[PDB]
């Protein structure tokens, strides 16, 4: 049962890698987007 | 009496760690769902960036 | 009598071996769970920053629209007991750490879903401006 | 709530492409297919709320078809995955298979090998368990493992290749199963985390080689494992495989069955090992029957 | 599907900046590089679909360079990660290293020390296994662990420090490796999850200091382990370290050989410890050479 637990954690490593990478990209993309809306508000005024 | 105590301790760890197996199965299901939703989140963030950029160009 | 003792010695040898190997399995599992805990801490931080950025996005979009054999048996049992104690501590440990990470992963799930919905809303609003 | 039948009828009406003279005055038909898809999605949601799951799957399939006609292939793949979820929860394995095939095609064409591997794996599961189409399941698991290997997913690759090797060995393809086990072994060397699978791996390889009557191959596999993995050298699996090789070389099926019982008492033989071991016994018995 | 070579040629024609008179009438070159990058990415996804990974990685590198020229540094880093993916899956470790270097520089330049540290660790692993660049991999691990300490990630820094000290000790640099083991001891002290790691650390530090002919240093390392860490006090590692210290105090290489044998008897020894202990024995032999 140790072994099965440990193998399930093997599989879950990639889940953790993908969540970190994807949430990072999402955060960065939203930062760029909020910058873009800030510039849009600046121009519209 | 020592060997019996060792046997009891091992049985208890077996029980604790079967519960651990069930918990890590639940954790794996949760992590799969979170992976799917974070792929969704990244796609949505890119779309929001692009739409905000297009609006920025529009008002300029 | 001698044969039975030899069988006991061999069995205690196997028990000690594969017990030690179980110790290893749990150990690397725990180091690995701590690694993934750190990664999930990063995920949580990014989600928090993203919530703040979506508040800013909400307000900006709103304005944008507005605009010898016995002895060996004994010693092998000694070693097995030591390892087994360490194994029990590890099992109680992994149960606890999985519990905390399970609540954390739940909250991560709802936070990601909420951020996704908010971003889709803001993108739909920006499409009409 | 709207009637899903009326939503589907309106979706069908809107989904008719512009033909003839009207094509000179009508804009891109993309837009029309987009609302046909939206109407189909609404009907699918209403069916899903009613637990009329197969109908929801059908509506999602129609929505995905219209999305494909609009050029929105990514949305089409997502909707095929939704149609899949509806069919799988509905017990309609055939339409579930069709949905994943379409979805995986869309995903692979878009360079999303990760998602395509996930769904190819799930498709293989439906083929193994629900439809019992083992051959194309083997194909699914092999290809998913290849896609995972390209992504440097050693682990998901290995899960797929375990399943592929097991199904191949059960189907009489012992040599190819042994070769997949060789690949899996080579991938699991040196990784502290996988050594337990590694012992198992060596055993299975030898067993296939005994089912192919190539006892020399079993011997070299066992020697290899003894040398390259100390944990396997001293393991019950190595000793058991030594013992099976010895029984096979002797032509003593009873000794093999005794060894199987002994190994069973200490480590339960799962169904797969029982099948392969029975095959090995049968090959022995057939050889005596010819020698008699 | 389009021919990827034609896409690359179109990108290359499109990769030429405006020079001279038409620069006065042509807009910013950013759009133009954007088009070239899109073409290269499309060609590279096609290459990836045909399993021609090296060409896909090269096209990723070209697209990343063009995007750097366009000012989209983050997309260039992502494309460098893709080039890494296809190069390492393609077996070209040197080009994967180049992609990792460019990506790490990009990520550090944008304040993403986290990505920098992760990919520095991947880079060091690739160097240790494929290219046997031990010194530069040591630097990679040290820098990764340092940036991880800057990121407050205890576990990542701890792991990177373990491999960093491992490589440093095996390469003759005992004092610095023991110093990193002291850092590992201090960072891991008081944590119940890293207890076992500590149990190993004290021993490793003592071993390294003993390979440096500083017997008093291994003695203080052992005494620190016994007094500070209760579990290590009763651990076989502490007893092995005292017995190593005693044997080298006596200069009895035979006794040392014996203690290696008993330590192997219950806990199979790892190549790191074998190399260090062989170096200690050979130091007894160099001492023997001095002894005349």
């Amino acid at each position: 049962l140790f072994n099965d637990m440990e193998e399930l954690v093997i599989e879950q490593q990639e889940n953790v890698d993908v969540i970190d990478k994807n949430v990072e990209d999402a955060q960065l993309d939203v930062e760029q987007g909020v910058g873009h809306t800030d510039k849009a508000v600046k121009s519209a005024r | 009496s020592r060997t019996a105590e060792l046997q009891a301790e091992i049985d208890d760890t077996v029980g604790i760690m079967r519960d651990n197996i069930n918990k890590v199965a639940e954790r794996g299901e949760r992590l799969t769902s979170i992976e799917d939703k974070a792929d969704n989140l990244a796609v949505s963030a890119q779309g929001f960036k692009r739409g905000a950029n297009r609006v920025r160009k529009a008002m300029w | 009598i001698k044969f039975t003792k030899q069988s006991s010695v061999a069995s205690t040898r196997n028990t000690l071996k594969m017990a030690q190997d179980a110790e290893r399995a749990g150990m690397n599992t725990l180091g690995m769970l701590g690694h993934q805990s750190e990664q999930l801490n990063n995920v949580e931080g990014n989600l928090d920053l993203m919530k703040v950025q979506n508040k800013v996005a909400d307000e900006k979009v709103a304005e944008l629209k507005k605009l010898e054999m016995e002895l060996e048996i004994d010693r092998n049992l000694d070693q097995i007991q030591q390892v087994s104690n360490r194994l029990k501590k590890m099992a109680l440990t992994t149960g606890k750490e999985l519990d905390s990470q399970q609540k954390r992963l739940n909250n991560i799930e709802e936070s990601t879903d909420d951020l996704d919905i908010n971003l889709h809303m803001n993108t739909n609003r920006l499409a009409g401006i | 709530m709207s009637d899903p039948v009326e939503l589907l009828k309106r979706a069908e009406k809107k989904g008719v492409p512009s033909s003839g003279f009207m094509k000179l005055f009508s804009g891109s038909d993309s837009y029309k297919f987009e609302e046909a898809a939206d109407l189909c999605v609404q009907a699918a949601t209403i069916y899903r709320l009613r637990k009329e799951l197969n109908l929801a799957g059908d509506s999602f399939l129609k929505a995905a078809d219209y999305q494909k006609k609009a050029g929105n292939e990514d949305e089409a793949g997502n909707t095929y995955v939704e149609a899949y979820k509806c069919f799988k929860s509905g017990g309609n394995s055939v339409n579930a298979v069709d949905s994943l095939e379409n979805a995986i095609q869309i995903f692979t064409h878009r360079g999303q090998f990760r998602r395509g591997a996930n769904f190819k794996f799930e498709l293989g599961e439906i083929l193994e368990n629900d439809l019992h189409d083992y051959a194309k399941a083997i194909d699914c698991y092999e290809l998913a493992g290849e896609w995972y290997a390209q992504d440097q997913s050693v682990a998901l690759s290995n899960k797929c290749f375990i399943k592929c090797a097991d199904l191949k060995a059960l189907d009489g393809q012992y040599i190819e199963a042994s070769d997949i086990y060789s690949k899996l072994i080579k991938s699991s060397m040196g990784n502290r985390l996988s050594q337990w699978s590694l012992k198992d791996y060596f055993l299975k390889k030898g067993l296939c080689q005994l089912a192919a009557t190539d006892a020399v191959a079993a011997a070299r596999t066992l020697q290899e494992g003894q040398s390259e993995d100390p944990n396997f050298a001293d393991s019950r699996e190595s000793n058991f495989l030594k013992s099976l090789i010895d029984a096979v070389n002797e032509g003593d099926s009873e000794q093999l069955s005794e060894h199987c019982k002994e190994f069973d008492n200490f480590m339960r033989l799962d169904k797969w090992k029982i099948t392969i071991l029975n095959k090995i016994k049968e090959s022995i018995q057939q050889q005596e029957d010819d020698l008699l």
